[PDB]
């Protein structure tokens, strides 16, 4: 687990020298963009149960073989687990939004996922579809462009941050596949 | 059914018990972690496995090989605990100087996280001792299916606040066997005091009588030094769960007064309950009268604005589902002020305060001969 | 009794000194809060009736107390009850506007605990009625003056308990 | 509609004796507004005997006694 | 009671009871069973008095049961008729007591301060008790409802 | 259970 | 209760160290964000009673069947319990809003709510109807300040996502 | 003319030192106050005509001297001059409310004004009562909770009151 | 600098 | 008045006026012109306050102007608005007096005995004076209607 700060520090220790101007300049930009980051993660830790519900429901409706017998969303138990796993994926993505570096997501969650879903028999393409639905829903929440929710916020461009969040979801969806 | 099963079968039990409040939760070395995370999880392990016992840096070298192997991630955490319990450290704290009841009881605490249920179980694990030594005891505790199911390979053992509890007395045990956050195992057992120079001290056991025969540990031992108390959730129970400290200068007159008070309060209590059944709906005959004359009193809405409606005519907006009876802010706010207002409720709290005081006396009256009477 | 000013003249007088800078800082504190105390007392004077009505409605009515055998049963007792809530509100305003709770020591809390324990007035219901007046009164006068009235209502509740 | 409710209640408790109730009634502003404001200090003296003792002035030296108390000290 | 009032009376006069007052106690203790008949009838006919008196009250006075009045809703109307039941109970106490002392000290001393603290119009309370007086006079004899009706008249005079 | 002291008619 | 202070103290306790400058910066942030949230709590304790009225009246405005049969709203008394539980939740939003973490709202309201509401046939959809009504009746400009409003939205969000 | 800072810079050059970090912290604090400042000046600039008119109504109502023949505000010329002078003083108190310094209001309006209103025979204390009325209407207008986020603004109302008290102090 | 400055002499 | 109250006070103490009380008289006599402005405005706006306050009274409280109320009829309504005119006049007296002694001795001492002898609900009278308080606060400034409004508040506290 490393933030943006520890990323600067680690890079400068690989270089084995002082911190200096330019790295600190980029980190100053991190601090001044801090409140937008705050409000974005707040937007994703807001309606998130709503996100996981809609995304897994969308994943079953797009691909009806999940709910079919002998699918991995068939039994009620298995449905509980899939929802829990959707929740967890969105959770670690939210951590990666706060940290600003994907060290936490790579070390805590991403490392054992491909082998694990293979060892359980979980269909991976379906999971990556659910990660994609969480991606699009999360970018729509993070841009204030959800239909059912439009909350007023001090205005500004936030494209950087949207592309950041989409980078983490693409890291997960590319990781399960 | 509110709940599915025991600690092992489902974890609904953990969710609405004291478990959530406590720092008695599992700890994991997550992937590649820095010294801050390694050192955290390794100390939380040392606190649980030695029961807050005190490991000098010399005694850490004993455990060091195994510590390094866990810092890898080569060893699972259960194999780490296995290597901790097989260490000569852990033998010296516990196996070397203990009676067998005490000792077996300990490896339930450190290994399983629970107090032993029955005498038969305790005897089973002792028979495993005389079969194949200290080593196969430790192996038997770690390789148990209940252990694996509850903790898994990862999680360091903790005190399980599973609301199931097979025997209540085993709960009272489990709070008694771990004496709160300040205490440790050398304090609970006089290993240090008995031993010369803080060492070679035989471990004392209590509650043997409660394993053997059907007994109960004291409210004191569970109330003074407990995970119940350290994980205190700041409760406004008029019941105090904390024991009142023993007052000095107790006289027998003070105690006959309190006993007599408790008995008077019990009598008044039973009378008031028996009436309480009698209350029914005293208000109900008048309620039925108003239900009868409903066609006169009940009135339909006029659809309009604040302007242009005859006065005292209800608008469909002011069909509040609490204005329809005529209740108020008070009426929803009433049951929160009920402790003082209610007679029965008032009596119950008095009873309990009186009982707590009575026990605190029963301690203090015990002292005889040399008491400065006051 | 004594206000904050009289208390300053008591300490400075009982030392024999004159007024030093500390005592003048205390007088400046009181003279800063002066106007706020005045308008708070004005508002409470305006809405005493509604404070007592709302607080009795929240705290005491439709319970065992106004049901028969409770202390509030009969008209004479009800009127004595709401009369006592009027005294707590009025003397709490005096204590606020003086800035010193010595009036509550002199003319209210003297012998009151012996009175209520003599009669059989429930202490806890009285305290909850006073706290109901504290919430309603703080809602009328606002934040700062609600803090000031809060320390004097809490002073009476500490007096009875 | 004049009601003195705490003098009344401190008498109903025996906290004020009935002498002190007559005292606190006699020192209230309704007593002075009723009997002191419209009358001369000599007449205030006389009416204070009617109300507080239930008799007239016995004699001249007693009037010269109490008139000094009223007249010098309110 | 009459006994209480006589004893208190010659007690404050610090004398024995007069022959006059003892004749008053004799006339009282001989008038007993007639009084117990009256309060027996008003006891066993209380539901007609409370119901019918409440109907004549709400029909004469549509203020308080209108939306925005004090007695609007089912719970509030039930409490209104509950209070009329109280004043009927106290009138029966005053009949067997042979004096209004029970009625005055249980019900009337400080009633205006109570209902002004509740927001209740006390003139509507007096109209309610007058309605129960008319029903209770419909349930009794001539001289009988004169007596009982006059105890109701005392309560009306205390409310107004 | 909690009687209110009254000399006459109080309770 | 999970707050800034309890998380950093508890985390430093688990660490086994004195509180270093990181925890000090955490409580520095608490005393930065404090004023905005406390404005929210003051205004909530201002007009909470009207929040009970509109909240519960919208809650039966959506679902009328609760007043229809014996199920959950048979009497006026159970309706008093309805508005009562709504005021418990608003009071916990006030509490967590003052503390600033979701601690008292979690350990007092959410913990073991599912056994109770499942047991006593209480639907969560009516609660969610109430709270979504309260978040639809929120204006950033008006009433509480925009920063205060944001914190109120966050707390009430956590309520719904706890229940749903 | 000097602004709120121009005073800090002007003193710092009159001694010829730099600005210390202390001074810069003070300036940054006043900037964070500056949104509230602009809000007060917007409220004053909006309702200004009602301030002047109502305050003049209360002036002539409370002192019925000046509307009468022989009084100083007796002619339509003289009355218009009266109202316009109140508009002048309210304009410059708006200016010094923006600047944060009382310099522009002294230099343009107050300094020398007394010599004129002595030289015309105008009663100064009636002018002072006028400015007190604009202070009452202006502060009671500035403490309006309409359209603005709620918040604590006692210091800026205190400062604005210092400007109007300076105006009434400079005519009297 | 509370009082008014001399003629000219902008404060 | 304040002067009357101070003179009566040190008169019953049989001393001259203290320094404190003389400062109080100074503050009063310097606050005069403001008071006279307020009572001037409430004087010359009386018909708006009585009419508009009567409208808000009868619209909030349709009891007394309903058939069966006290103020039912043209003559009775006129008498109702006549009394609101009285209390408006007395509030203006209390403003110029700087004390509620005019208000109390002309209007409040034994008001409940009078309106109970007339059959009039006095809570309706207090609601009427509160309605005139709202109108009179709509006609004045902030601090101004704080002062005058608080004189109205004294009259409401005497009615309730
Ligand atoms: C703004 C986006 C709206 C709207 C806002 C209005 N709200 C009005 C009244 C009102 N609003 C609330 C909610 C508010 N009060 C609180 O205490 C809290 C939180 C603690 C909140 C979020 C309440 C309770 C009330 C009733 C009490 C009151 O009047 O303040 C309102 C007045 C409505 C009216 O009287 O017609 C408005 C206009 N304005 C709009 O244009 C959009 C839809
Ligand atoms: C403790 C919790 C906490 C938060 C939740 C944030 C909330 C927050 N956001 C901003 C401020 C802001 N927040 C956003 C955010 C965005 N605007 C958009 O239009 C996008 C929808 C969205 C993308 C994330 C923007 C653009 C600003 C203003 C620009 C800026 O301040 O950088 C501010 C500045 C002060 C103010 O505006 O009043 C604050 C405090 N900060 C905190 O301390
Ligand atoms: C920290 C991160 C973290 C994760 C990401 C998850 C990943 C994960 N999922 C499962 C387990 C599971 N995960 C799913 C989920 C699925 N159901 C389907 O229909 C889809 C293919 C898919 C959702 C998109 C299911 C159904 C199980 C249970 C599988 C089974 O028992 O058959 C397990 C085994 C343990 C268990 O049963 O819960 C693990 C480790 N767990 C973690 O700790
Ligand atoms: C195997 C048998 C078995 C039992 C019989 C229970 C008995 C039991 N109850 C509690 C614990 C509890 N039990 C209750 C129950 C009560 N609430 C009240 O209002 C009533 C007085 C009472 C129900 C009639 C409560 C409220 C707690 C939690 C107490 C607290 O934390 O304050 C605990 C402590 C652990 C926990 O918090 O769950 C135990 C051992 N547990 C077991 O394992
Ligand atoms: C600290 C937080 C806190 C809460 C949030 C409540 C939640 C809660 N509500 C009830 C209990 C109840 N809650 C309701 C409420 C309802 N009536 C309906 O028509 C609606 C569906 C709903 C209101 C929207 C009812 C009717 C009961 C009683 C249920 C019954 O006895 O049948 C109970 C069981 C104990 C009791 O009977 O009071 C609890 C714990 N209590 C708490 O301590
Ligand atoms: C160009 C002109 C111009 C203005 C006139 C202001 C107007 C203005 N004020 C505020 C914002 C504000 N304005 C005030 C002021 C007030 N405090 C109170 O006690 C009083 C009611 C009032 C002063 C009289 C406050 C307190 C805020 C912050 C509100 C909040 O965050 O809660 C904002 C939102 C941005 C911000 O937070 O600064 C704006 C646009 N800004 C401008 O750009
Ligand atoms: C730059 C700042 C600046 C000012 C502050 C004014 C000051 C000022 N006022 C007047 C002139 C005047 N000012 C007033 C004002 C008054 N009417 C009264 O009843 C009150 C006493 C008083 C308002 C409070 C009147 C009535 C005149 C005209 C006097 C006359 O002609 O008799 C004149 C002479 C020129 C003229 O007639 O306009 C000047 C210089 N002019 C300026 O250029
Ligand atoms: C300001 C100075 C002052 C105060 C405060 C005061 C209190 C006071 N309260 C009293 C009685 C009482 N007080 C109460 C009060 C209550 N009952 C309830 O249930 C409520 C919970 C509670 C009020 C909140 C009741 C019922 C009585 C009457 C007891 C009786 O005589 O029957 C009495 C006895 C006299 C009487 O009222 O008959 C005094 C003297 N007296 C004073 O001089
Ligand atoms: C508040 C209105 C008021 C007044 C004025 C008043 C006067 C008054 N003057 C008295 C005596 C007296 N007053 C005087 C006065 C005077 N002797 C002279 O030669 C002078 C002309 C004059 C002084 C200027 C004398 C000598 C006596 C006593 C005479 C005696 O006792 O023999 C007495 C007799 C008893 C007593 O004083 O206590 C009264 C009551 N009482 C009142 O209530
Ligand atoms: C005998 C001794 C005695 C009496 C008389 C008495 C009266 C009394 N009336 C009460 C309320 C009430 N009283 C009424 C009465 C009325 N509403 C109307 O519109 C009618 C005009 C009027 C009756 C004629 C109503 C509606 C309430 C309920 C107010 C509320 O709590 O919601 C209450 C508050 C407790 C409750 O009922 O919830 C008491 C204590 N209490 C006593 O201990
Ligand atoms: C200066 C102090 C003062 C006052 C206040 C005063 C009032 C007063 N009010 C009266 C009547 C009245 N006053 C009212 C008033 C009202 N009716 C309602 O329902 C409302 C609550 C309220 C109006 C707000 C009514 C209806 C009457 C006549 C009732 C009747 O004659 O039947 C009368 C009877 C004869 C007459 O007016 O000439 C007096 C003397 N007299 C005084 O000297
Ligand atoms: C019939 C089977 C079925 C579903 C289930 C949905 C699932 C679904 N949600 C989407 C996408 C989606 N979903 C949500 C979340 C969702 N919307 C909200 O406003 C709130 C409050 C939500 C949770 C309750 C959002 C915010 C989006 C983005 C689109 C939008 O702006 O609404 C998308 C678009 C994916 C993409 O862009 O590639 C799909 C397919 N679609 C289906 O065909």
């Amino acid at each position: 687990m490393l933030d943006a700060f520890s990323r600067v520090v680690v890079n400068s220790d690989s270089k084995a020298a002082y911190v200096g101007g330019s790295d600190l300049q980029s980190l100053k930009t991190f601090i001044s963009d801090g409140n937008k980051r705050l409000d974005a993660v707040n937007c994703i830790v807001s309606n998130a149960s709503c996100i996981v519900s809609d995304a897994i429901s969308g994943m079953i409706c797009e691909n009806p073989g999940l709910i079919a017998p002998g699918g991995n969303c068939y039994t009620n138990r298995r449905m509980a687990a899939c929802l829990r796993d959707g929740e967890i994926i969105l959770r670690y993505v939210s951590y990666a939004l706060l940290a600003g570096d994907s060290s936490v997501l790579d070390d805590r969650c991403l490392n054992g996922l491909k082998e694990t879903y293979i060892a359980l028999g979980v269909p991976t393409a379906s999971t990556s579809r659910a990660v994609s639905i969480m991606k699009a829903a999360s970018t729509a929440f993070i841009m204030n462009t959800a239909s059912g929710r439009k909350i007023e916020i001090a205005a500004g461009d936030c494209q950087a941050l949207q592309s950041e969040a989409a980078a983490y979801f693409d890291k997960v969806g590319s990781a399960v596949d | 059914r509110v709940l599915d099963g025991l600690d092992t079968v489902t974890q609904d039990s953990y969710s609405f018990s004291r478990y959530v409040l406590g720092p008695f939760q599992p700890s994991v070395l997550n992937a590649n972690s820095s010294e801050y995370e390694r050192e955290i999880a390794i100390r939380a392990a040392y606190r649980h496995v030695f029961g807050n016992a005190y490991i000098m840096e010399e005694e850490l070298a004993e455990v060091e090989v195994t510590a390094s192997q866990y810092k890898l991630g080569n060893l699972t955490a259960k194999e780490f605990i296995r290597a901790l319990a097989k260490s000569s450290a852990y033998k010296t704290r516990f196996f070397e100087g203990a009676s067998q009841y005490r000792f077996v009881e300990l490896n339930f605490m450190h290994l399983l996280g629970r107090a032993p249920d029955t005498q038969e179980e305790v005897a089973t694990h002792m028979n495993i001792y005389h079969a194949k030594g200290f080593d196969a005891e430790i192996d038997s505790y770690i390789d148990s299916e209940e252990y694996d199911s509850v903790f898994g390979d990862y999680n360091v053992p903790f005190l399980r606040f599973r609301g199931a509890y097979t025997p209540c007395d085993s709960f009272n045990k489990q709070c008694a066997l771990k004496g709160g956050w300040a205490n440790s195992d050398k304090a609970m057992g006089g290993a240090a005091l008995s031993g010369y120079n803080g060492s070679d001290g035989r471990q004392m056991c209590d509650r043997i009588s409660a394993y053997v025969t059907s007994d109960t540990t004291d409210y004191e031992s569970v109330a003074g030094n407990s995970p119940l108390l350290t994980t205190s959730p700041n409760w406004l129970a008029y019941p105090d769960p904390a024991i009142a400290p023993t007052p000095a200068f107790i006289s027998p007159q003070e105690v006959r007064e309190a006993r007599a008070r408790v008995e008077k309060l019990r009598e008044a209590y039973n009378e008031e309950i028996a009436k309480t059944q009698a209350r029914k709906n005293a208000m109900a005959p008048f309620r039925a009268m108003v239900e009868d004359m409903a066609p006169m009193l009940d009135r339909g809405v006029t659809f309009g604005d604040p302007m242009l409606v005859h006065p005292e005519a209800k608008l469909p907006e002011n069909e509040s589902a609490l204005a329809d009876l005529g209740g108020k802010s008070s009426d929803y706010k009433r049951f929160w002020s009920t402790m003082e207002t209610n007679t029965v409720s008032r009596l119950e709290r008095d009873l309990e305060e009186a009982k707590a005081e009575l026990r605190v006396l029963e301690k203090g009256v015990d002292a005889l001969t040399p008491m400065s009477t006051s | 009794m004594q206000d904050a000013i009289t208390a300053v003249i008591n300490t400075a007088d009982v030392q024999g000194k004159y007024l030093d800078d500390n005592s003048l800082d205390k007088l400046r504190g009181y003279f800063e809060t002066g106007e706020l105390r005045v308008r708070a007392a004005a508002t409470i004077a305006a809405n005493a009736a509604t404070i007592i009505k709302e607080s009795v409605a929240k705290a005491l009515l439709y319970s065992d107390i106004t049901r028969p055998g409770g202390n509030m049963y009969t008209t004479r007792r009800y009127a004595a009850c709401i009369r006592d809530l009027d005294y707590y509100l009025r003397y709490a305003t005096y204590g606020m506007l003086a800035g010193d709770p010595s009036i509550l020591d002199e003319r209210v809390l003297n012998g009151l605990k012996e009175t209520y324990n003599s009669l059989g007035v429930p202490i806890g219901a009285t305290v909850q009625a006073i706290q109901a007046m504290k919430e309603v009164t703080a809602s009328l006068v606002g934040t700062n003056a609600g803090q000031e009235m809060a320390v004097y209502f809490d002073y009476i509740c500490s007096g009875l308990s | 509609n004049i009601q003195f409710s705490g003098l009344e209640s401190q008498v109903k408790t025996g906290q004020l004796s009935i002498k002190e109730f007559v005292r606190a009634l006699g020192k209230s502003s309704i007593y002075r507004q009723q009997f002191h404001e419209n009358f001369v200090d000599s007449r205030v003296v006389e009416l204070s005997f009617k109300h507080f003792l239930g008799r007239g002035i016995s004699s001249l030296e007693e009037f010269q006694k109490y008139f000094a108390i009223l007249s010098s000290n309110g | 009671s009459i006994v209480t009032k006589s004893i208190v009376n010659a007690d404050a006069e610090a004398r024995y009871l007069s022959p006059g007052e003892l004749e008053r106690i004799k006339s009282f203790v001989l008038s007993g069973q007639r009084r117990l008949r009256i309060a027996q009838t008003l006891t066993e006919n209380r539901e007609m008095i409370v119901k019918k008196g409440g109907q004549q009250l709400f029909q004469k006075r549509t203020d308080v049961v209108s939306p925005g009045g004090n007695a609007y809703g089912e719970e509030m109307t039930a409490t209104c008729l509950r209070d009329l039941d109280y004043y009927l109970r106290l009138v029966t106490y005053g009949i067997v007591a042979g004096d209004v002392t029970p009625i005055e000290e249980i019900g009337l001393v400080g009633v205006k301060e109570m209902y002004n603290s509740l927001g209740t119009p006390i003139s509507g309370v007096s109209e309610g008790v007058r309605c129960m007086k008319d029903v209770a006079c419909s349930l009794l004899s001539g001289e009988d409802s004169a007596e009982a009706g006059f105890y109701f008249d005392y309560t009306l005079g205390a409310m107004q | 259970a909690y009687p209110y002291t009254g000399s006459g008619y109080g309770g | 209760m999970k707050s800034v202070i309890t998380t950093t103290i508890s985390a430093a306790d688990a660490a086994g160290r004195f509180p270093s400058s990181s925890d000090l910066e955490s409580i520095q942030g608490n005393i930065q964000r404090a004023s905005a949230r406390l404005e929210a709590a003051e205004k909530l304790s201002g007009n909470h009673e009207a929040v009970v009225k509109e909240a519960g009246d919208a809650c039966f405005a959506k679902y009328s069947y609760l007043k229809n049969s014996g199920e959950a709203g048979d009497s006026q008394e159970k309706i008093n319990k309805c508005y009562r539980d709504v005021d418990h939740y608003m009071r916990l939003i006030n509490y967590s809003l003052v503390v600033g973490g979701t601690g008292p709202l979690d350990e007092w309201g959410i913990a073991g709510s599912r056994e109770v509401y499942r047991t006593l046939n209480l639907p969560g959809s009516a609660y969610i109807a109430s709270f979504t009504f309260t978040r639809d009746r929120l204006c950033v400009p008006r009433d509480m300040s925009s920063q205060a409003g944001v914190e109120f939205v966050a707390a009430l969000d956590y309520v719904i996502n706890s229940l749903s | 003319m000097l602004d709120a800072f121009a005073k800090v810079v002007a003193q710092a050059d009159a001694r010829g030192e730099f600005l210390s970090n202390k001074q810069l912290n003070s300036l940054e604090t006043m900037i964070g106050e500056g949104n509230k400042r602009l809000d007060i000046v917007n409220k004053i600039n909006s309702n200004a005509s009602t301030i002047v008119t109502n305050s003049a109504r209360a002036l002539f109502a409370e002192q019925p001297q000046l509307i009468q023949p022989g009084g100083n505000a007796y002619t339509s010329r003289r009355m218009a001059a009266c109202l316009r002078d109140m508009e002048i003083v309210l304009r410059y108190v708006s200016y010094a409310m923006t600047a944060g310094d009382s310099s522009v209001l002294d230099d343009r309006c107050l300094n020398g004004l007394r010599e004129t209103y002595q030289a015309l025979g105008t009663p100064g204390t009636s002018v002072a009562v006028a400015i007190q009325k604009m202070k009452e209407a202006s502060i009671a207008l500035a403490n309006d909770l309409n359209g603005v986020p709620l918040g604590d603004c006692s210091s800026l109302n205190s400062e604005l009151a210092v400007y109007f008290d300076r105006a009434a102090a400079a005519v009297v | 600098q509370a009082d008014l400055p001399p003629p000219g002499i902008p404060s």
